[PDB]
RNA sequence: ACCGUGAGGGAAAGGUGAAAAGAACCCCGGGAGGGGAGUGAAAUAGAGCCUGAAACCGUGGGCUUACAAGCAGUCACGGCCCCGCAAGGGGUUGUGGCGUGCCUAUUGAAGCAUGAGCCGGCGACUCACGGUCGUGGGCGAGCUUAAGCCGUUGAGGCGG
RNA sequence: UGAGGGCGCGAGCGAUAACGUCCGCGUCCGAGCGCGGGAACAACCGAGACCGCCAGCUAAGGCCCCCAAGUCUGGGCUAA
RNA sequence: GGCGGUAGGGGAGCGUUCCCGAUGCCGAUGAAGGCCGACCCGCGAGGGCGGCUGGAGGUAAGGGAAGUGCGAAUGCCGGC
């Protein structure tokens, strides 16, 4: 038969983003949470590794999407598509230029919303000191 | 007997379209292909029959399961007058067997024997003789039997 | 002759709840219901029996993808090779070596960068 | 000691000491057959060719029959076509002895 | 030992009773008659010439005690109804099912 | 036979969870001051009378 | 009975037990209805009293559910409770894979084309005569009777 | 059975429109709403399903993530 | 070597009611029927087996006759 595990101790990895190209980054990042790394993938269980990305304010994309892609909102209300840019959010909430994102990397069942858990983004950078910082470049 | 007679309107109604109750849809109404009385017999050939007599008659001569008679104590009327000739014959109750003959006082002393059936001379059944597992008959059978065929 | 129904109408329907067993509400215990969600059954066990391997097929590879990539290489610079030293033997299951000792995988990578490079 | 073998189309990773099911073959159900197919080791063998050079295991039968008959209902829909079919799917009740050579 | 008693055949709709019994389940009888005598509804009247009725034959036919037991179990069922005609308009006549009901009292013992 | 009107039988459920908003609150009560009767706050128990307000009854 | 003025239409409904031996009596209670005792082989045969299914309603217990998008199932794994002897098995389902109800007519469906609330029962190619083909058996330059007549009464024979 | 339909092509009608129609060849759906790509999509592409298996080769199409498979090698191209 | 399959064709089978088989046999040590089951035969429609209920009929192997097998018809009766 398959081999399956049982209990399953994960790992947090430490990854700055100066320079790296936004995409490309954040697309490893969605595999390092679908721990298809791990011979041991588990497609249900959810293994999934702990990602704490220093900086981000200082993330650049090819092109000139800093002042040419929007991201848009929707509330429910008529006018309410919401069409916010690449700059303002890199300003006020440069948090979630990368969570939405990977969650459109993320599966769609449940499952995403407890991967994509396992993962802040902070822009600073010298984050909450927990304990194990594993950087991997 | 139900009568003849549209339930209600099938224009403007809400349930379905009908008609007379004797409808087999319905129930008690009609049946549907019943079974009217009709007659199952036909006219099977004589020859069939003819040798189908002869057949069965030496199937049980083919096994030996056969007796003619002429002799007989219970020539009168009496069961009593026939098991014994039976003893002195060859008959112990063990299978079944058909009997033929003649005369109305033999079949009296045995119409009430479970394992012996009465025939006359004319109509052997084959099915009778398939039915009983042995046969008797007589000489006054035996010269119609012939007649038919001998 | 009158053979009317009786016994045969009702036995059949407490077969199709026989199979019927656990099905929401109705489709349980109405019987023109579970004719129904059996039909689908029958075809959704059909279908995923031809599946469950495409299924196990794409995850073994997967895992052998996670092995290959922690050793440095990838999954179709990987096969190759063992294609190249002309090995029927991986069942893509049986590369599952990688909790089960992965020396005897581990070597089996390096049997690889050879006849390529 | 890992003893892969190769018998029925599929293959199967022994550890030597427990039963297995696997495909029938023309044998006496009360017997011991050899697979001289037979891949790897657990003090690491790896196999160049395909079938190994002339080792082997040993294991030893028991009985045949099968496990569960599995329904196999096609039905096509709209179409009135419903098939009711199922089958048994014998094997082979396998208890391996030894890997010797 | 429990001790039972059914007030078969009960004029009132099962749907208001099981309201009405689904409130002295578990509570202690003293509690349990505190509770009906108070409890302005309709069933809580027939429950009580069917609860005294069956604490009642924990006594006078199954020896037990009335200072201490407790209501066990208490259930009611369904039975037929009567079947009355609404004329409703222009000729229509909708019956109306008027619902019995087969209210049904357990009670147990405390300790001892 | 008028106007909206439900589409598909409403199943068990559906029926069953609108219910839960129905079972009863059961009756609040104290004791009486002097009876050793259960009673309603701010009541008259139907044995006693009261200290400022008769209710007395009879044999 | 019921409907209709009227002709006329026209149902539903059997089953205790062999014997009423049918519940004296006691208790709750207004009674009805129940508990007990008792008859009875059996009251789990209680007077709509042989069998008692299904839809439908409720009580008790095992599994689950208040970050989740669903023809309501299928496949895989784990998990909970239970059965069991290794191993295995039952019931449930959390997660992942896939998943456009049934019949009928339609070129054409998932369908905004017909139909069904559900369950249980009645319900749909038989019969007569003649005839074509096939086949099984009988006789074979022949083959065969129909009405009818003798006879036991689920017997056949004559009758060309 | 004698109502068919789609697509490629050769015409007529139509406005060298119509997911419009009438013909011819062929193909397929109907009878393959059973599978895989085309997000979805009866006839576009592959490919005829007797059943089982946690086995291997492949076509279409695909190889950064949902999504299995090179962020493959060499050479150019474009800043929208 | 072939076995997707609608209208349609041929072949094969399972079930029900009744008759010959019966002045036979099974049945109070419990028949037909109804609740179950993870047992067994059959690919099948089905047939056997253990448990519970019920309380009096039921009928093998080979032949025969059918009022014969339900999921729908805004089908009918009744109940819900
Ligand atoms: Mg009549
Ligand atoms: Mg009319
Ligand atoms: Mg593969
Ligand atoms: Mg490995
Ligand atoms: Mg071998
Ligand atoms: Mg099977
Ligand atoms: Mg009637
Ligand atoms: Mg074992
Ligand atoms: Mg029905
Ligand atoms: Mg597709
Ligand atoms: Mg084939
Ligand atoms: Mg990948
Ligand atoms: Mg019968």
């Amino acid at each position: 038969k398959t081999y399956v595990p049982k209990q399953v101790e994960p790992r947090w990895v430490l990854i700055d983003a100066e320079g790296k190209t936004l995409g490309r980054l954040a697309t490893k990042i969605a595999t390092l949470l679908r721990g298809k790394h791990r011979p041991d993938w588990t497609p249900n269980v959810a293994m999934g590794d702990f990602v704490v990305v220093v900086n981000a304010d200082k993330i650049r994309v090819t092109g000139k999407k800093l002042e040419q892609k929007i991201y848009t909102r929707y509330s429910g209300y008529p006018g309410g598509l919401k069409k916010i840019p690449l700059e303002k959010m890199l300003a006020t909430h440069p948090e979630r230029v990368l969570e939405h994102a990977v969650k459109g990397m993320l599966p769609k069942g449940p499952l995403g919303r407890r991967l994509f858990k396992r993962l802040k983004v902070y822009a600073g950078p010298d984050h909450p000191h927990q304990a194990q910082r594993p950087e991997k470049l | 007997a139900y009568s003849g007679r549209k339930i209600w309107p099938q224009k403007h109604t809400g349930r379905a379209r009908h008609g007379d109750i004797g409808a087999p849809i319905f129930v008690g109404g009609g049946v549907v292909f019943g079974p009217k009385p009709r007659d199952y017999s036909y006219t099977l050939p004589k020859k069939v029959r003819k040798k189908g007599l002869a057949m069965a008659v030496a199937d049980r001569a083919r096994e030996g399961k056969l007796l003619l008679v002429e002799a007989f104590a219970g020539v009168n009327g009496k069961t009593k007058e026939f098991l014994a000739w039976a003893k002195e014959a060859g008959l112990d109750g063990s299978e079944s067997v058909l009997l033929v003959t003649g005369n109305e006082l033999v079949r009296r002393a045995a119409r009430n024997l479970p394992w012996v059936v009465t025939l006359a001379p004319e109509g052997l059944n084959v099915y009778d003789i398939v039915r009983t597992e042995r046969l008797v008959m007589d000489l006054d059978a035996w010269e119609v039997f012939q007649n038919r065929i001998g | 002759p009158r053979a009317k129904t009786g016994v045969v109408r009702r036995r059949k329907h407490k077969k199709i709840l026989k199979l019927a067993k656990g099905y929401w509400g109705l489709r349980s215990k109405s019987f023109r219901k579970a004719r129904e969600t059996l039909f689908a059954a029958g075809n959704y066990a059909y279908a995923h029996r031809k599946r469950r391997k495409r299924d196990f097929r794409r995850l073994w590879i997967v895992r052998i993808n996670a092995a290959c990539r922690q050793h440095g290489l990838n999954y179709s610079t990987f096969i190759h090779g063992l294609k190249k030293a002309g090995i029927e033997v991986d069942r893509k299951n049986l590369a599952d070596l990688a909790v089960r000792e992965p020396q005897v995988f581990a070597e089996l990578v390096e049997r690889a960068k050879a006849a390529q490079g | 000691m890992f003893a892969i073998v190769k018998t029925g189309g599929k293959q199967y990773r022994v550890e030597p000491g427990l039963k297995l099911r696997v495909e029938k073959l023309d044998a006496e159900p009360g017997a011991t057959v050899e697979l001289p197919v037979l891949l790897l080791g657990g003090e690491k063998t790896v196999v160049g060719t395909p079938v190994v050079e002339g080792a082997s295991v040993v294991a030893e039968v028991l009985g045949h029959g099968r496990g569960k008959k599995i329904l196999v209902s096609k039905f096509k829909a709209k179409v009135q076509y419903r098939r009711k079919k199922g089958h048994r799917q014998p094997y082979t009740e396998l208890l391996i002895k030894e890997i010797r050579g | 030992m429990e001790a039972k008693a059914i007030a078969r055949y009960v004029r009132i709709s099962p749907r208001k009773v099981r309201l009405v019994v689904d409130l002295i389940r578990g509570k202690s009888l003293e509690e349990a008659r505190n509770i009906l005598r108070y409890t302005n509804k309709r069933g809580a009247y027939f429950v009580a010439k069917v609860l005294e009725s069956a604490a009642a034959n924990a006594v006078n036919n199954h020896d037990m005690l009335e200072d201490r037991l407790y209501v066990k179990a208490a259930y009611v069922d369904e039975g037929p109804a009567l079947k009355r005609v609404l004329p409703r308009a222009r000729g229509r006549a909708d019956i109306i099912k008027k619902r019995t009901s087969h209210i049904t009292v357990i009670l147990g013992e405390k300790h001892g | 036979a008028k106007h909206p009107v439900p589409k598909k039988k409403t199943s068990k459920a559906r029926r069953d969870a609108r219910r839960s908003h129905h079972a009863l609150t059961p009756p609040t009560l104290v004791p009486c001051p002097e009876c050793k009767a259960m009673k309603p706050p701010h009541t008259v128990c139907p044995e006693c009378g009261y200290y400022a307000g008769r209710k007395v009854l009879e044999v």
